[PDB]
């Protein structure tokens, strides 16, 4: 005689979508995760699920779609109290200091009726020539401009995404995992590892590394429109810098509204750029070539970005507090020691998280900017076998780090028959 | 509480058929059976029958089986536990033996073994 | 805290269950709160059911419902020594709500049986 | 020997006020209930409370006062990100195309110092003649104007008001229910039926119907200031349309601020109006007359609205995306086949939910507007026996649909004596 | 879920109880959350009291408190066969908190009686 | 409600425990809600532990764990007649989590012992 027996706390789980919360290490002033997040347990406890396999799918994950929106919802709240540059959308009488310009404009003063004649430096990219050397800010014809509060910083610090109680996070640890399908050796964690929100294009900066091989990841490799995501085990060290010793200049534009402009170039006028080692990048790029031949039994090719907007064609990222845009033609031209140098430009009127009409002014960082970062991946796109780089979407950046993790409900109610009977 | 006011004490002669009313108040008319009981002067008090103001189910004595028509119209809600119902009862081949005071009484409880017991009585109606 | 007892998810059912071996209102302020409410909504989803079967405070409560062999005609030895809780759940997942209702009436009637017993 | 026995889960309830939440059917882009609401169970479960009567009072209900505020709190959040027309409060040099006007005005351009001379069409109602054919927007002398984001729509879709767990909703189903007092045959539901937020005046559009008779509803019918609410079983079909083929014209008023104006009238200049069948409206109005004689044993009368503001005197509502204002004199003149036609006008500067000083600009819907709607009720007002229509408040509209429902707590603790004793 | 067991609200007390037969922060985002917190505040209002009387997981728990006839001098047959839970509650609503306190001390002392019993 | 039973905080341990004698979304709208969630998070912090020791609905539950004299080598008479709950807690605060784990396994094994007992 078998009878129903109820079990509370059975090793069984479902697959649901919950709201993840952020934990942070021991450090304040950044848009990502200020004092908002709980402290991370200094010992992230991970217990291994023996005898378990699970079906991951980094491309139909919800931690990515939730992180992509979380990051966007972060800047929107940090740009909410800052200052508008809507009065700055005036006429500009400009002249060359055509890379950067010395521009004059009539500006409102501390009083509403008195006008002042101010000058300010402006990058050529942040300005458009309107229909006698009179210019206009690039995003006044279609968007509202908001200047970053000059105290908050965009320094990427590790974000710990944790699942609520009664939920779990399953982590794959097969060091060859395609990103999709059955992974064995799975283990559960309360929180993910530290993840830095590094927003880059074409080249993945300051990311994780493959422990063995170089793992190509995508949904359908048979068409072409699916973004290929290269992972790497050898990180090529890139070094970028904007050498123009710049000056910050506070301008009076309204009551309590001191917008910060590009003051003056002290020293030489030079060009921002990035350096990569020739032998090392050519070595590790003749490596990604070796892995694309596995699936496509043809001859692979690297050309350059097909064109379009500036952000897609370039290796856009952040460095010291200013946003670079590097022409990557000297990186992708497949030709099976020295050093290579990429010509980069700099914008101050950028529009991340491509909203309807919200621009962003980055106040100029004074002095010498230099940042060295690791390139740990790529994101290629195949022609209808040539591979030109390009960013499909910013969530591609979060996928390349959340491929291991997968959020699940847990179900404690266990119903099964036994030979017992109540009373 | 509750009060069952009856009809008037009007008299008729044999062969006729009279209706007796019973207008309730102060209680849920649907919750308890209405019960009519006759006190003939030349006999013992005789139970005539209860009907269900909710189920619409009736039960008479075999001495009135094919001789009495008992009915009730629907109740008018007054509050959460107060209604106002009306109870009607007739007699077929009526004679002068059926002379006496006729009573209407509501049931005792609404469950158990003493459900319909004529607890709360009316005012009675003199016949003759 | 330690609600992640999945440590024996790939083990047999009988090897696992029978014999173990200050916010700021922003996007981390309302995120961290909903994650705190979403956790205890679900802990009370089950602890209420455990109370409706006479199983409050019990991890292994025996019931008063015989096993309908149409649910699963399989032996004790081919369940608790062969299957795992993850896949057994899937096999018996369709009748999971019929058993719940039936558990509920077995406990409700058991509540009035002891009521008639303690009346003496 | 009797002893206390505790019962958990007893059929007893209280009367409290809770916060209701919204459920919605399977569909996005409307101000009422976007993706905000949970999906409605395709089978709304209703169990009948046998042997139960309850005291309803639609006039001291809290679901109404909570819905009235919920609707108002909805537009305020949807108008929060949209564009202000505060720069448009300039001087207007107008001329006739006096029903609608062709008006010119000096307008700010994409640049802050350059001025442009624009023209735009404006309804006469949305404009006031200031102290040589120079005009001014009607609500610049006392309010802030906010234009509807031209993507959100005011299409009324069913709203399901649900009570939280541990609460209940009691529904009356006596098809003669006065709206007040004891109703029998009551049944409980987890959620109310689908309720469309149809905001109208005088005439109730797209509402529910009485199953039998025509139920008059009010608190005290003995004074006069209490609004009578007629319910109907026969719905008269009304047909409204604004026939002027209109053009939308985007104007440049500021950075990212493209306010949408009335462009040009292509085709004929005609008049907006509504049609009702003469025999049908006269039939069902000689029907409401039959029911008013029950309580007032005199001769009833219909005159017209006593006057005042435009919204109270008219049959204001929405149609296709533009707000109509219809003169209802040809509907209420009690005189105990053909068709009747009501002259309607149209405003773009409307002020729903009569706030302190918040106006609303409805962007012009291009093309031919035509909507057919059911008139299922009224709202009359009695003189100190004549009945002129008028809206007491917008919550009158919600009352005429929430009269059945009534929210209640539930109390599970049951204490009563029994012949048992513990141990 | 099914907390609406009012189905027998117009039935007699003994016929009913003794023998049954992802938000967005807007006005539907904060409304739907407070309705979710307001529900489990009240489920723990009662389940805590049920724990303070030695009644956790019980729908019908017998107690150790004799019936004070000043509460209601009415018979079992004129309660469980005549009255309904809705109106009985109203009649005995005034002494409802005296009985609660008294239930609480009967269980607390019962907790230490078994403490003296299990010490042997 | 009455969760402030601290009335005997300065009394001896045995004298105290053994024998007693609609918001608006603003800064009072989100403050009053977090204070309402922060209260029941913690009531379920303990009532869950009380369920993991076979102590649901019990104020004084006896266990199946002998007293390790390394925790406190003191007599019953120099605890329940000399110390107060406030200072006893501090003295034994270091081993408080070892006892919790050990309580948890004593109840889990007790759940399967009765499982083997009710199988006959
Ligand atoms: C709503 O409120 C109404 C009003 O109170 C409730 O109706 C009452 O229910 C109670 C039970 O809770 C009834 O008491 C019982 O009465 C029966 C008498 O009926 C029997 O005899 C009839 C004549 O011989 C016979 O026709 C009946 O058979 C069928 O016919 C009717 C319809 O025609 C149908 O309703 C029946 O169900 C049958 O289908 C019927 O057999 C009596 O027999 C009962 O005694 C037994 O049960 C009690 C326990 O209930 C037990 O103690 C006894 O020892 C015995 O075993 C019992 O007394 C009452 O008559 C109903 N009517 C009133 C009060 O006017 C209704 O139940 C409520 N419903 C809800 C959902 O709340
Ligand atoms: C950008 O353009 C602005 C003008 O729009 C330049 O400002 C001008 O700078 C020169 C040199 O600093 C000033 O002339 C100097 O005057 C001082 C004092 O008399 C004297 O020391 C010098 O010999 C020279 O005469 C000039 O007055 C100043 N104009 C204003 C209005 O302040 C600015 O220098 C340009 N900077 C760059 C980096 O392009
Ligand atoms: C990838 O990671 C590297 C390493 O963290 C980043 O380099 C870091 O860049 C920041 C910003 O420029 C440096 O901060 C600077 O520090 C110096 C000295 O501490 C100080 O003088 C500056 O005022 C500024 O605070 C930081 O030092 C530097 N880290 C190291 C180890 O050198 C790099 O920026 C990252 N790349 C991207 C795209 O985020
Ligand atoms: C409303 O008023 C505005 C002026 O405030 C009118 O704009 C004017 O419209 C006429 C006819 O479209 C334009 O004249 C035409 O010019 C074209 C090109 O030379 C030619 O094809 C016609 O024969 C005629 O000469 C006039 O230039 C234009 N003014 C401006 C400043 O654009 C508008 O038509 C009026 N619309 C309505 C519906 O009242
Ligand atoms: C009362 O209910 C009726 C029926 O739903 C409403 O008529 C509806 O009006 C809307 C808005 O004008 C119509 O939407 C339009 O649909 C046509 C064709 O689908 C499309 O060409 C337009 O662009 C617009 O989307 C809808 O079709 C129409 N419904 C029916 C069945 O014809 C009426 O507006 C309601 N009255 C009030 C005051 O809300
Ligand atoms: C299974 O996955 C785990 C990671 O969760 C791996 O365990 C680690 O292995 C290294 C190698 O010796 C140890 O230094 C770590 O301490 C291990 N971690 C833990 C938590 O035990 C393990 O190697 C994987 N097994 C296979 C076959 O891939
Ligand atoms: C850039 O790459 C180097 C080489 O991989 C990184 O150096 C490692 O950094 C990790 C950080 O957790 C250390 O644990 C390892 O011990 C380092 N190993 C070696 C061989 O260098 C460096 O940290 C990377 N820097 C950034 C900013 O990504
Ligand atoms: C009591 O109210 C219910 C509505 O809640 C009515 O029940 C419906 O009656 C129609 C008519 O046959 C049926 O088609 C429906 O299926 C019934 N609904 C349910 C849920 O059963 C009932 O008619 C009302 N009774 C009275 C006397 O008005
Ligand atoms: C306008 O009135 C007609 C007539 O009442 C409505 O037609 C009914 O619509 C309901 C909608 O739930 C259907 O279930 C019925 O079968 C229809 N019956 C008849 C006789 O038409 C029509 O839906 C109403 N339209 C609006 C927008 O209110
Ligand atoms: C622009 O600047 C140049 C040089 O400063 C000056 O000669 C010219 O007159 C200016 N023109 C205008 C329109 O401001
Ligand atoms: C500012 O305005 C004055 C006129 O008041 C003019 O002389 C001057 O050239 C203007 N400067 C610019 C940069 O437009
Ligand atoms: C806005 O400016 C950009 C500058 O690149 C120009 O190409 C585009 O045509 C303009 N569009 C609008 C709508 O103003
Ligand atoms: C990881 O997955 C690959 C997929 O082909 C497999 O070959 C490899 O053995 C796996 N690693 C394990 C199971 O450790
Ligand atoms: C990814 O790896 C899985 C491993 O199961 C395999 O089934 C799938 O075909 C692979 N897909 C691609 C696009 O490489
Ligand atoms: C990195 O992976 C590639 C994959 O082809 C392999 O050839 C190379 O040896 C690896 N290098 C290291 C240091 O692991
Ligand atoms: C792609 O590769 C070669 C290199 O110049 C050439 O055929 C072609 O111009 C390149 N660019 C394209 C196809 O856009
Ligand atoms: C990128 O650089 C190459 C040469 O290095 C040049 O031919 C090409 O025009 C550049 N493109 C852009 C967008 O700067
Ligand atoms: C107004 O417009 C008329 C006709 O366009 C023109 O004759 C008149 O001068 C204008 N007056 C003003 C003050 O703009
Ligand atoms: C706009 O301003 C100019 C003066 O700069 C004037 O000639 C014109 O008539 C004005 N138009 C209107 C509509 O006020
Ligand atoms: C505002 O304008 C209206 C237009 O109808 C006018 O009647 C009213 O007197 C004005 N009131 C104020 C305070 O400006
Ligand atoms: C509904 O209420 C009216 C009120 O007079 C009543 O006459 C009617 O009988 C009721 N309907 C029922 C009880 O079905
Ligand atoms: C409404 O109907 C109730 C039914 O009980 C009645 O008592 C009340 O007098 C009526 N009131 C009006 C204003 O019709
Ligand atoms: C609608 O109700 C009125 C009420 O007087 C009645 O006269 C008419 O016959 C009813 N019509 C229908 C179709 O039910
Ligand atoms: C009311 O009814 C008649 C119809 O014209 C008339 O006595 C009167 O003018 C009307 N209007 C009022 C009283 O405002
Ligand atoms: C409404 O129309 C009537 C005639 O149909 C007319 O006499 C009256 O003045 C109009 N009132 C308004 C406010 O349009």
């Amino acid at each position: 005689g078998l009878w129903v027996t109820v079990y509370y706390g059975v090793p069984v789980w479902r697959e649901a979508k919950t709201t993840l919360f952020c934990a942070s290490d021991a450090k304040v002033h950044n848009v990502w995760a200020t004092h908002a997040c709980v402290p991370t347990d200094p010992n992230p406890q991970e217990l291994v699920l023996e005898n378990v396999t699970e079906n991951f799918n980094m491309w139909k994950n919800d931690m990515v779609d939730q992180m992509h929106e979380d990051i966007i919802s972060l800047w929107d709240q940090s740009l909410k109290p800052c200052v508008k540059l809507t009065p700055l959308c005036v006429t500009l009488n400009c002249s060359d200091a055509e890379e950067i310009k010395n521009c004059s404009f009539n500006a409102t003063t501390e009083l509403r009726d008195k006008k002042r004649r101010e000058y300010a430096l402006f990058y050529r990219l942040d300005i458009v020539p309107l229909s006698n050397s009179e210019y206009r800010l690039i995003n006044c014809n279609t968007s509202v401009i908001t200047q970053i509060c000059p105290k908050v910083t965009f320094d990427p610090i590790p974000i710990h995404y944790c699942a609520p109680a009664g939920y779990a996070i399953l982590k794959c640890n097969n060091k060859t995992f395609n990103g999709t399908g059955p992974c064995n050796n799975v283990s559960t964690v309360q929180c993910t590892h530290g993840i830095k929100p590094v927003v880059s294009t074409q080249l993945l900066l300051n990311g994780s590394l493959a422990e063995e091989e170089i793992i190509i990841r995508s949904e359908n490799l048979t068409d072409n429109v699916k973004t290929i995501i290269v992972h790497l085990n050898e990180s090529v060290e890139i070094t970028c810098t904007r050498p123009n010793n710049m000056t910050r200049k506070s301008v009076r534009i309204g009551p309590g509204q001191t917008f910060y402009a590009l003051g003056d170039i002290i020293g030489d006028i030079r060009q921002p750029h990035c350096n990569i080692s020739e032998i090392k990048w050519e070595k590790t790029l003749q490596r990604v070539s070796e892995k694309l031949r596995e699936h496509f039994n043809k001859t692979i090719i690297f050309n350059q970005s097909s064109g379009g907007d500036l952000e897609i064609t370039t290796h856009s990222f952040n460095c010291g507090g200013e946003f670079f845009y590097c022409n990557t033609s000297d990186l992708f031209f497949n030709k099976t020691n020295s050093t290579i140098t990429l010509p980069c430009r700099i914008k101050q009127i950028i529009n991340m998280w491509q909203e309807v009409g919200r621009a962003m002014y980055a106040p100029p960082i004074a002095g010498n900017i230099t940042c060295k970062s690791n390139i740990t991946g790529l994101l290629l796109t195949r022609d209808g076998e040539t591979f030109r780089p390009g960013g499909g979407n910013m969530r591609d950046n979060w996928r390349s780090e959340l491929y291991k993790y997968k959020v699940v409900e847990v179900k404690p109610l266990g119903i099964a028959p036994t030979e017992c009977r109540r009373r | 509480q509750g009060q069952l006011v009856q009809s008037g004490a009007t008299t008729t002669k044999p062969g006729s058929s009279v209706k007796i009313s019973c207008k309730t108040s102060g209680y849920r008319f649907n919750f308890y059976h209405i019960n009519w009981i006759r006190q003939t002067a030349g006999r013992g008090p005789e139970w005539m029958g209860w009907i269900s103001p909710y189920s619409g189910d009736k039960n008479l004595a075999p001495a009135f089986q094919d001789r009495v028509n008992m009915t009730t119209d629907t109740e008018v809600p007054v509050t959460s536990f107060t209604s106002t119902g009306a109870a009607y009862m007739e007699i077929r081949n009526l004679t002068s033996d059926d002379t006496g005071t006729y009573f209407c009484a509501k049931g005792l409880l609404r469950d158990g073994s003493s459900t319909w017991l004529p607890y709360l009585w009316g005012q009675g109606t003199l016949l003759t | 805290v330690f609600l992640g007892f999945l440590g024996a998810a790939g083990s047999t059912m009988g090897a696992a269950s029978n014999t173990l071996t200050m916010l700021q209102l922003g996007v981390w302020g309302f995120k961290q709160l909903q994650a705190r409410v979403l956790a205890i909504e679900r802990y009370l989803e089950v602890q209420q059911l455990l109370g409706m079967w006479g199983c409050s405070g019990k991890l292994i409560c025996c019931t008063n419902v015989p096993w309908n062999s149409s649910w699963s005609n399989k032996t004790y030895n081919e369940i608790w020594d062969n299957m795992t809780w993850m896949q057994w759940d899937r096999e018996i997942g369709n009748y999971t709500d019929t058993i719940y209702k039936l558990l509920e009436v077995s406990q409700f009637q058991q509540e009035i049986n002891e009521k008639d017993l303690l009346a003496l």
